[PDB]
RNA sequence: UGCGAAAGCAGUUGAAGACAAGUGGCUUGUCGUUCGUUAAUGGCCU
């Protein structure tokens, strides 16, 4: 993953979520380690609101 | 001079608070907007507003009622094929079925039990249950034809109050009650257990009061019903076995009213606390699980909301709420969280209540059964009129030479000469039976004698005899919407008026031969119309915002230029111009006004190119000058050829939701 | 007077709706 | 004619006067009857936005 | 009077010194607050009279002190963002000039305590 | 000494000015016709000169518009003034028995 | 401001005696610690009094620049004899 | 930021690059970019 931002690990240790920095904005993308169960990525976009975009950077 | 203005904020008249929201048809989702979608919002002064959401809202019609009547729920019923038909309860025993067409109540059916507090709609829209205060639920034959409504059943009775009712199908009705119970009955007809009630459930009681459940409805793609009581609680309950899936503690104090969607996916949910929950169930584990979860929280109304509605097609899907005060709040139905909303204006005057006379300088403007006079100077007090032997008021106008008042409601109206004696005025009756026995639209004074009445049953006279007029044709949606066919507007000046019915009929009338001579032309609802004696012109407005003119004895070159050189400010314009009217200096110079803007444009000038319905649904069928700073705006006029008036309007206990205090 | 300066100078340390009818005019 | 004119507004407006034993009540007109719906019985009324402003709920 | 020739002096370009003196010459305290209320802005006039009250903090003329009690009192909205280039160590060096006054007050009124404390017994013991 | 503890705990805590945001004029007298009372003792007057300067700090307008606390605070100006007389008068004392030392 | 005139006058009078004395701090410790808190703070009361007295003549004059308006201002209104005439069942009747 | 005492005394506030919006440029604003300078109604357990 060629660009990390922040990172988490499940409690089993079975998959993985980070963040991305691929271009408008960051992403989000989450793989299973110990097997190719799931792998999928989005950009965070689709997760944050419409309100946060005109707000401050904490939003 | 350059125009100076009188930024008036006398009138207080105020609208009063929305306590019901119903939309006309069901939602269907796979299919396109109905032409024939109103929505309808009952307040709590006893008046019926009908809007049509197609391009950001238009009223269409408005149904007032008089001193202390007021207006708790109000029902649709449309049988596929025939017309529209509306039912409400006000504070009393009976409920109150409305034709649409005059704007009057053709029924008034006591129900043989108590004081009603709900009112629900069968599905499939043959009975109505009201539930009464000596706790009892009565089934309303309404399959008869409209108009003719029969007693069918009372439900087996019990002690407290029946608040909130809801069906099931066909089958059963589900209410909750003032004892904190939510009681379920079975109407199925020819059954053993027909009448009596099958389960009682009881929701988590408040500890130092008592409590109500004041919501109730059925949510048909799973087996529940959704409950909001007065802890605030929102509770889910399976239909078979009667019994809670799960309760959230979601407000801080009473929910008055709750909804769904078409597929239930989400419950939208509301009460004095102010704030509009979303509980939802989309993702397919929830669907399979059958776990609504608290999604989401808005804070948007200001004092409570009383009422909530959704509506959901293939080109609209937006919840509509409206509480104490006295706005209304569109919302996304699927978008709810994500997306925006729009706060409508509390007043949009497509009904004036607000006319000024150039001459003595002096404003008219009549609230619910009083008229008030005052002079400009400061300005002055000058008269007042509180009839009461009037119950329920509608519009009004004044002679040219401020002789002769004319008030006129859908009942009676009646003329009173003025006679200014100074710091005062004095106000006499002169009596007329024709007038005394006439219903009354409007009333626009051909002469200082001469005046035209609009009859609420489609009569055009001329008294002080007899317009001919056409018939028009009555398609699918003229005999669905049954008002579409009726004279919204008539404008006059020296002997030559105009007629506007929504259809989009816009009808020219000589007062001398007495002839239509029409000039239909039209697509959709008719704003405003304005007749300019330049250019020998009718000037319309319609639902779209854009301005049509066209002569008189089709449409005009610059008309035709106009319409698709219109400025930005029009074609964002988000609130319809509710009045034109042409300036006192310069004969063909013509000044308007919505509800939130004040224009003026120029008669010769061309200037260069370079949650609605929106759907492809049909409609009802099957130098330049701009300024906003006098936006809560209720009324504009004229006096002299410098000066202006612009009446507007101004500013109650809330539940105190604080804001963060940093 | 001493006094009194002092007392001035230490507070120079220390010191270190809308009506019902308007009338107003806009663009012809 | 300060203190008493609601009292002759009110006796000249008010019907169903009594007679001994009896009582002669006026019938209202389908005038009303047929332009509005009846008024609200201001006791349930009364009785639901009391409720929803009772104090128990603290309202500013 | 001569408040408006002071006035007209002060606004036209020049002579600020003379301007403060001839405000000195009548110098009411109503004219004092009217010559503050009419003019719609100032030039620097606060620069002026912070290094006449930083050169001399400690005059016997309660003229210019006066003078800057009421512009301070009457239209420090403005002052604060009239200019903050010049005028930051302005009134840097105007509150450091007018902050000993502070710390030397008590023993002023110490003094103050001591001669009235030898005055009274001298009174006192004034031999019969 | 409890009035004095929840002013030194609003004080010391967060904001006098979170305390004193939406109020008005019948909200504020009850403070203000406290601050006449605590401003005679030695204990309260630090912390009652502090509410009082943040109070007309961040309500000057209402100093204009309503005439009946314009009088509360003409009354506590009369009281800081016999306060700083007897301040005044005591740092009097304090050098004429510094004298006699 | 009453018992401050005794307190004078006995170090004026007794001038000698408690100057002799050895230890006069220690031994009219209570009237040293009442006068030093006395005097302790009054750097904020004059802090108070000078932002106080400022916002009271800055409202004071501003008040003055206005203060004969207020006296005939009021022209307030009732329900007046338009209400008279207002009452059409009592136009009916008078 | 430095020296200081708790007062105060001296110093300020550049550049690059990328992106976003508005009208390939131009303007404005940002930066989980670099170099240099001593410098979202969202509150506390039984």
């Amino acid at each position: 993953w060629h660009n990390v931002i922040l990172s988490n690990i499940s409690s089993n240790g079975k998959l993985l979520a980070h963040m991305c920095k691929d271009v408008e904005h960051k992403s989000i993308s989450v793989v299973s380690l110990f097997d190719d169960s799931v792998n999928l990525s989005f950009p965070l976009g689709s997760i944050l609101s419409s309100q946060t975009q005109s707000l401050s950077y904490n939003t | 001079e350059r125009m100076i203005v009188h930024r008036c904020r006398f009138v207080d008249f105020t609208p009063a608070t929305i306590t019901s929201l119903a939309f006309s048809h069901k939602s269907n989702i796979n299919k396109l907007t109905p032409s024939d979608l109103r929505l309808a919002i009952g307040r709590s002064n006893g008046n019926i507003e009908i809007w049509n959401p197609r391009n950001n809202w238009f009223q269409e019609m408005v149904i007032e009622g008089g001193k202390d009547r007021s207006i708790e729920g109000l029902c649709w019923s449309n049988v596929n094929g025939e017309s529209l038909r509306l039912f409400s309860i006000g504070g009393s025993t009976v409920v109150t079925e409305w034709d649409l067409a005059t704007g009057l109540p053709l029924r008034n059916y006591d129900c043989n039990s108590g004081v009603i507090w709900s009112i629900s709609i069968n599905d499939s829209q043959d009975k109505l249950s009201v539930g009464c205060d000596n706790g009892t639920v009565v089934l309303i034959d309404i399959s008869g034809g409209p108009g003719v409504l029969e007693h069918d059943t009372i439900l087996m009775r019990q002690e407290a109050r029946v608040l909130t009712l809801a069906w099931k199908k066909d089958d059963f009705v589900i209410g909750g009650c003032s004892d904190g119970r939510i009681r379920i009955w079975s109407a199925q007809k020819n059954d053993e257990n027909m009448g009596r009630l099958l389960h009682t459930m009881k929701v988590d009681k408040a500890k130092k009061e008592s409590t109500l459940v004041w919501s109730v409805i059925y949510l048909p793609r799973t087996d529940q019903i959704a409950s909001g009581d007065s802890t605030g609680s929102i509770k889910f309950w399976d239909f078979q076995f009667a019994t809670l899936n799960q309760s959230f503690k979601a407000h801080d104090a009473d929910v008055l009213c709750l909804t769904t969607d078409t597929d239930n996916n989400y419950v939208f949910s509301a009460g004095v606390d102010r704030k509009i929950f979303q509980f939802s169930q989309n993702t397919n584990k929830s669907q399979k699980n059958n776990r609504w979860v608290n999604s989401s929280n808005r804070l948007l109304h200001g004092n409570d909301i009383r009422a909530i509605c959704a509506y959901q097609s293939k080109g609209a899907d937006f919840l509509v709420s409206g509480g104490v005060e006295k706005t209304l709040v569109i919302n996304s139905l699927t978008s709810f969280s994500n997306g925006n909303y729009r706060k409508m204006p509390t007043v949009e005057p497509y009904s004036k209540n607000v006319l000024v006379n150039k001459e003595q300088r002096l404003v008219v403007s009549w609230s619910e059964s009083t008229v008030k006079i005052w002079t400009m100077g400061n300005y002055k007090l000058v008269c007042k009129l509180t009839l009461k032997d009037d119950q329920n008021i509608s519009t009004c106008s004044l002679s040219p030479d401020g002789q002769v008042l004319v008030v006129g409601r859908p009942s009676t109206t009646k003329v009173f000469h003025l006679q200014p004696v100074g710091n005062k005025l004095k106000v006499t009756k002169l009596d007329n039976d024709l007038l005394l026995r006439t219903s009354t639209k409007l009333v626009k004074f051909i002469d200082n004698s001469k005046i035209v009445i609009c009859s609420c049953e489609d009569d055009v006279f001329i008294v002080d005899q007899e317009v001919e007029l056409l018939e028009v044709t009555s398609t699918k949606s003229s005999i669905k919407v049954p008002y579409i066919n009726r004279i919204n507007h008539l404008e006059v000046d020296q002997n030559i008026a105009v007629i506007s019915r929504g259809c989009g009929v816009v009808d020219i009338l000589d007062l001398k031969a007495r002839i239509s001579k029409p000039l239909a032309r039209l697509n959709n609802f008719i704003t405003a119309v304005h007749i300019n004696t330049s250019r020998k012109s009718v000037v319309v407005i319609t639902a779209d915002n854009k301005i049509y003119e066209f002569n008189m004895n089709v449409l005009t070159q610059w008309s035709k230029n106009n319409t698709d050189n219109l400025p930005k400010e029009w074609k964002t314009l988000k609130e319809n111009c509710v009045g034109i009217f042409s300036d006192i200096e310069n004969s063909s110079r013509l000044w308007f006004w919505g509800a939130t803007w004040i224009s003026r444009i120029d008669f010769d000038v061309d200037f260069p190119i370079n949650l609605t319905i929106t759907d492809e649904s049909n409609f009802m069928n099957d130098h330049f000058f701009f300024t906003d700073k006098y936006k809560p705006l209720l009324f504009v006029d004229l006096i002299s050829s410098n000066e202006l008036a612009i009446i507007e309007r101004n500013p109650q206990k809330a539940f105190i939701q604080p804001k963060l205090v940093f | 007077k001493q006094v009194e300066i002092a007392e001035r100078n230490t507070e120079l340390w220390n010191l270190i709706a809308l009506p019902t009818y308007t009338m107003e005019y806009l663009d012809i | 004619i300060k203190t008493k004119k609601r009292k002759t507004l009110k006796n000249l407006r008010k019907d169903s006067v009594k007679r001994g034993k009896f009582r002669v009540q006026l019938l209202s007109t389908t005038q009303d009857s047929k332009t509005l719906p009846p008024k609200k019985e201001s006791s349930i009324i009364r009785s639901k936005d009391r409720w929803l402003n009772r104090k128990a709920l603290n309202k500013g | 009077n001569i408040l408006s020739s002071h006035l007209e002096a002060n606004s036209t370009e020049i002579l600020d010194d003379l301007m403060s003196g001839s405000w000195t010459e009548p110098e009411i305290k109503k004219f004092i607050l009217t010559k503050i209320n009419t003019v719609d802005h100032l030039s620097k006039i606060f620069l002026t009279i912070s290094k006449s009250i930083t050169q001399n903090p400690w005059n016997e003329e309660n003229l210019l002190p006066l003078w800057l009690k009421w512009l301070l009192t009457l239209k420090s909205g403005e002052l604060n963002s009239i200019k903050d280039k010049h005028t930051k160590k302005n009134c840097k060096h105007l509150k450091s000039a007018l902050r000993s006054s502070e710390e030397i007050l008590p023993v002023l009124l110490g003094i103050q305590g001591r001669l009235e404390m030898l005055r009274r017994q001298a009174k006192l013991r004034e031999d019969l | 000494e409890l009035t004095l503890t929840v002013l030194q705990e609003l004080r010391k805590r967060g904001k006098v000015r979170v305390a004193l945001y939406g109020r008005d004029e019948s909200t504020l007298e009850p403070l203000l016709n406290w601050c006449l009372k605590g401003i005679e003792d030695v204990r309260s007057a630090s912390i009652v000169a502090d509410w009082v300067a943040v109070v007309l700090e961040l309500y000057g307008n209402t100093l204009e518009s309503s005439p009946v606390l314009q009088e509360l605070m003409i009354d506590l100006k009369t009281k800081v003034r016999h306060e700083i007389h007897k301040s005044k008068e005591a740092q009097r004392i304090e050098g004429m028995l510094q004298l006699l030392t | 401001g009453p018992l401050n005139v005794w307190v004078k006058w006995c170090l004026i009078i007794h001038g000698g005696y408690l100057v002799s004395i050895p230890n006069l701090m220690s031994t009219l410790s209570s009237l040293h610690s009442t006068l030093k808190r006395r005097s302790d703070l009054l750097p904020r009361l004059l802090a108070l009094d000078a932002r106080l007295d400022c916002t009271i003549n800055k409202f004071k004059t501003l008040n003055y620049e206005a203060g004969d308006i207020h006296s005939s201002e009021p022209v307030v209104e009732e329900d007046e004899d338009d209400v008279e005439y207002n009452e059409e069942l009592d136009d009916a009747g008078l």
